[PDB]
DNA sequence: CCAGGGCTGATCGTGCAAAAGTCGTGCCAGCCGTCT
DNA sequence: AGACGGCTGGCACGACTTTTGCCAGATCAGCCCTGG
């Protein structure tokens, strides 16, 4: 499947994601430090059967169903500053464009 | 084991009689022929005659031999198997194969195509047929029942009807009174046709039968015995059709004028 | 009627061993083709930085022993240590049973109590509570660990103690009156609950691949979008010059034949797979023409179709087309997608118009998630709504289809607001 | 693959105990070898010590030997050199026996 | 074939010269007429007859002359093969090449059609016979039993059948007795088929008959023979009920009525 | 030396139809929400 | 607390798709043998 960056990490704190808007790319001025995460990306893994116990989890939590994997893009360590700005550059066909 | 008794009624006399002969007869496995006049009830008590019998949930699959038709008749009976003849898309299933551990009717004995007759001479003795077109053979254990609306004995004389197959069939006889043998039923009959016309008109009730009624009815030669006797009752509560004074007259013959 | 064995007239049919083998050429992917080709290729002779990076990575389980090893403990208890660490998921609970792992130590003096002991203590290591042998306990270890002084924690440890399926099936009223909690309150002692972290293992393994091949290509220049078949994956065949040129002065008769035998099979093979690959450009082609609407559009716009729609726009049969479609994937802007695909049943709306089923399941996936929570829409509720839209698909209809999407019903995904 | 490079039940077994075919995937089984699929369950370190060979029908020369410095075969047939390098390209046609 | 051991109840004079007379034919492979009256008991000499003979574990298959249909004569008798017409798949096996080496035993031939008579006349002479398009002449030894209840010799000037047909057909026609003429193996027979019965319908035992019973059976037309008697102690136990006392209730014929 | 006859091989052929599979929609059973 | 209405899902039954299984033959052209 594609991969998208609505923000929608798993097993991550919300501190990290403070600083992340809507589509998941920080807002220009602010400052970063270590590893913390700038643009949010997720893979999609396979659909599986039934799972009951993955069918316990979902009917649970929900909206994660182990679908997605956390491949955020984060700041190698050793490295502290401040972002000057973005730039998203989209193809031909996809009209995403959460805050393009 | 469920009584089945539907629509029986009329016990008044030797037709008791016969119920309490036919009421053992489904637990035997063997030839069953009857004898009655047309519409003498000659259905109601041979289906009664699987019901009562051990496979009471055999497939119930009939057929007269006065309809069937003069072709299809040798692949109606033993049935085809597929791509046999020209034009068989997909193997049917005969009509003995159609029924297995279950009852089937027979009509219209009296008659009886000579290449009627011998087709089905040897089917039921051994009870070993094989379809037209087929490679191999299949027996089956089917309990046949008759039904006439003649002499058998006057017709094998003349030979209209082979002494082979009336010895095949008829292991024991049944002829059922002709209802104006009755003279009793003839009233009980009578008065429940009354109520079920009278209920399907949505009419409130019946009001009863006006003695002239029931003196004509005995004079009658009655050659249909239950058969002309409800469509007699149904057709005269029609020309009524009210919930007062009960009816007088009798519509024995429709093609009377009315005038 | 009657019962006859007469002849019939007007029809057309015709095969050989050798071209049957070049029909179901077709009918087979490339990458898997491309290996039935390499066979024959054999047998036909005229027919033709050392380590870069390799960095060894993490892997959870390795992230787990490496605490096994510092961890102090004795021969038999890092012995069960190594079994229990070893049979744990990517997502982190454990797989076997617990009394299975006591068959695998295969001692007697190894207890499920000296089991319960090791395990646990490597039950809360890093992440938290991993190797939990059915969540429900790993959701309670990870409770366990932080302190007294958050509220509603002791309503979130009776709620998931056994109450588990209270939660499961999401009804909330049966939740109240067992568990006799609060009103509107409890709503948060859920909350709590909710940011806990189910499948802590998952979070190590990210690194994964990007693999597809597409077969076709199609690219919206300037409209009228044009297919154009993928250059690298198209197999391709090339007469040897060598061989060819050494069949004629070729002195015996055994070489001569030889020779031309096999350049006789070699040219067909040739011509046959030359085959497949114009058919299948031909027909992708005529599947997007009619499907033009769709990619634009989205899921929503797609015509419903049947095989018969586009093999009459060729001069094919039917089953023709069918095998060339199998598992072929053809790349454009929107994705990749399987070619079979376009291709679905129809239903019948308002307006004589017809509906493919897919675009109506796209259509029920959009209506349903972007619902109030509140009030789940159910199933009939929507048939209704659909109708609206023109639709008249029927209730059956559509729970089926709001079955596949892989959502559960609308009683079940009632929440709190 | 099947009986190739990179393949099953050669070279060892994979990433985990677990056999390539999907049965037989635990520590319960230390070397046994499953009907569906033959992959000893040990090791993956096991990978980097195994070894593969190829029947190679057709005789071969190694080329380490007589195209150093000094030439083995020929030192050890009499033979020049270039008679060696020009009958190992099957266009000298050297005989073997026959003193008759 | 050492061992055979079915039926064949009656003991008498003459049931035992027929019954030594198919075991010296048996062997023989000359095709053997069954001739006599109706329920004699011919299905019986006919599959006993064919084992006898010495090819026992080959296939053995019957029909009916009449039976068969007449549009698919051709195919019944000897078969197709796949792509002869319309309706066709694949190649066809008939009776007469269902049959190699074992017996085929055609049942009241008597009544057998006139194309019937002129398809399998030559083909039974030489065993030369052709597939229905065929390309080649297919060859076999089907044992010929064939046996029905009419006079041949009377028919044949009557020319409703084949002349020489009745004559490369005959060698060595059995001839079974009426029942009336056997008369001592009729108390045997009686006592057999009763306790058959009363042991089908979940009865004791039998009573047995007493002198009233003994002698009004026994003199009688006879007229089904075998299926007659069988027929009529077989009713009469149904009606006695009862082992208590001696059977003694005759129905001989069961269609004049009972009071 | 030139024309007539024989014979082998080279060449051309991607569909028709039969059975298995899917489709949509209805019928009926079993659970759960709510009023009396 | 009990009945009624709503919901869902399993299973069945036609109308309809789709997927697998066939197996040459005759006909035409060049070259070799032989007659004119
Ligand atoms: N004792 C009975 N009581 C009630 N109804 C009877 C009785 N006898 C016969 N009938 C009715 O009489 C009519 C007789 O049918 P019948 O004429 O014998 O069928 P068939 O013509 O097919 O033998 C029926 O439709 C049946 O319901
Ligand atoms: N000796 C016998 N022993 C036993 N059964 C006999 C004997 N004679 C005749 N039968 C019987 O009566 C019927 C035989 O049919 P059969 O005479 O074949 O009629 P057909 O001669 O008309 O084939 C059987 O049901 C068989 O029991």
């Amino acid at each position: 499947g594609p991969e998208e960056i609505t923000a929608d990490i798993p097993n991550v704190g919300e501190a990290a994601l403070s600083k992340l808007d809507e589509s998941g790319i920080v807002y220009i001025g602010a400052e970063v430090t270590g590893g913390d995460i700038l643009v949010g990306k997720v893979t999609p893994k396979g659909e599986t059967q039934l799972t009951p116990e993955e069918k316990l989890l979902r009917a649970i939590f929900g909206e994660k169903a182990s679908d997605v994997k956390d491949s955020s893009l984060r700041v190698p360590n050793g490295v502290s500053g401040t972002v000057i700005d973005v730039q998203v550059f989209t193809r031909d066909g996809v009209e995403k464009d959460k805050r393009a | 084991m469920a009584e089945y008794k539907d629509n029986l009624l009329g016990e008044a006399n030797s037709f008791l009689e016969v119920l309490e002969q036919v009421s053992h007869l489904a637990p035997l496995d063997k030839p069953v022929l009857i004898i009655g006049e047309r519409g003498t009830g000659k259905e109601l008590i041979a289906s009664r005659l699987h019901y009562l019998s051990s496979r009471w949930q055999g497939p119930f699959i009939s057929l007269n031999c006065a309809a069937l038709n003069e072709n299809l008749l040798d692949s109606e009976l033993f049935g085809h198997e597929a791509g046999a003849f020209t034009g068989a898309q997909k193997r049917h299933p005969g009509r003995f194969e159609r029924a297995d551990g279950g009852t089937l009717f027979l009509d219209e004995l009296a008659t009886a195509p000579m290449m009627v007759q011998e087709k089905l001479l040897r089917v039921i003795e051994y009870g070993e047929l094989e379809r037209v077109g087929g490679s191999q053979p299949l027996q089956v254990n089917v309990r046949l029942v008759c039904a006439t609306n003649a002499d058998l004995p006057a017709m094998v004389n003349e030979g209209t009807f082979r002494a082979d197959l009336l010895d095949r069939l008829a292991f024991d006889v049944v002829q059922l009174p002709p209802l104006r043998e009755r003279e009793s039923d003839i009233m009980l009959m009578a008065e429940y046709f009354a109520i079920q016309m009278c209920r399907e008109i949505k009419l409130p009730l019946f009001p009863g039968f006006t003695e002239r009624a029931r003196e004509t009815l005995l004079n009658y030669r009655w050659p249909g015995n239950i058969r002309e006797l409800k469509n007699v009752v149904e057709r005269s509560v029609y020309r009524h059709g009210t919930s007062d004074y009960p009816l007088d007259d009798i519509i024995i013959d429709p093609f009377k004028r009315r005038p | 009627m009657k019962q006859g064995l007469q002849l019939r007239l007007s029809q057309q049919l015709a095969m050989t061993p050798q071209l049957q083998q070049a029909i179901r050429l077709l009918q087979l992917s490339t990458l898997e083709l491309q290996q039935e080709l390499q066979q024959a290729l054999e047998s036909n002779p005229l027919l033709e930085l050392p380590v870069y990076q390799g960095e060894t990575t993490q892997t959870l389980q390795d992230y787990l022993m490496w605490q096994v090893e510092l961890t102090p403990f004795t021969d038999t208890d890092r012995a069960i240590a190594t079994s229990i660490v070893d049979a744990v998921d990517d997502t982190g609970y454990l797989t076997i049973q617990i009394e299975d792992i006591v068959d695998s130590i295969g001692d007697d003096e190894i207890g499920l109590e000296e089991v319960e002991a090791v395990l646990k203590r490597i039950q809360r290591f890093d992440p938290v509570g991993v190797a939990a042998k059915d969540l429900r306990d790993c959701l309670l270890i990870q409770l366990s660990q932080f302190a007294k002084e958050t509220p509603w924690l002791e309503e979130a440890r009776l709620i998931i103690s056994d109450h588990l399926d209270l939660l499961a099936n999401h009804d909330f009223r049966t939740l109240m009156r067992v568990t006799r909690l609060k009103e509107e309150v409890l709503k948060e002692a859920v909350n709590l609950i909710q940011s806990l972290d189910p499948r802590p293992g998952q979070s190590i393994q990210t690194s994964e691949p990007e693999y597809v091949i597409p077969d076709v290509l199609v690219r919206k220049v300037s409209g009228r979008w044009t297919v154009e078949l993928n250059a690298d994956s198209i197999p391709r065949l090339k007469i040897n010059q060598q061989y060819a040129a050494m069949g004629n002065s070729a002195r015996n008769d055994a070489d001569g034949q030889f020779i031309r035998s096999n350049l006789q099979e070699a040219r067909w093979l040739i011509k046959s797979l030359e085959s497949r690959n114009d058919t299948l450009l031909r027909v992708s082609r005529c599947i997007v023409e009619q499907q033009q609407a769709f990619f634009e559009q989205g899921e929503e716009y797609m015509k419903p179709m049947v095989l018969a729609d586009i093999a009459q726009a060729v001069e094919m049969h039917e089953s023709t087309i069918s095998r060339v479609t199998t598992q072929k994937y053809l790349h454009s802007p929107r994705g990749i997608f399987e070619l079979k695909y376009f291709f679905s049943s129809h239903v019948n709306t308002e307006g004589g118009g017809e509906a493919s089923s897919t675009a109506i399941r796209a259509l029920v996936k959009k209506l349903i998630a972007a619902e109030n929570p509140a009030k789940p829409l159910s199933d009939s509720k929507l048939t209704s709504m659909l109708s609206e839209q023109g639709i008249m698909v029927a209730r059956r209809t559509v729970a089926k289809y709001r079955e596949s999407l892989s959502i559960p019903p609308s009683n079940q995904r009632k929440q709190l607001v | 693959e099947r009986d190739g490079l990179f393949c099953a039940r050669i070279f060892g077994p994979v990433k985990d105990y677990e056999c390539l075919c999907g049965k037989y995937k635990r520590l319960k089984h230390r070397g046994v070898i499953c009907e569906k699929c033959g992959v000893e369950v040990t090791q993956t370190k096991v990978r980097r010590e195994r070894m593969g060979h190829i029947e190679l029908a057709s005789p071969t020369a190694h080329i380490w030997f007589l195209k150093s410095l000094p030439s083995r075969i020929g030192l050890l047939l009499d033979m020049p050199l270039r008679d060696i390098e020009r009958v190992l390209y099957f266009e000298s046609y050297v005989v073997i026996e026959g003193g008759m």
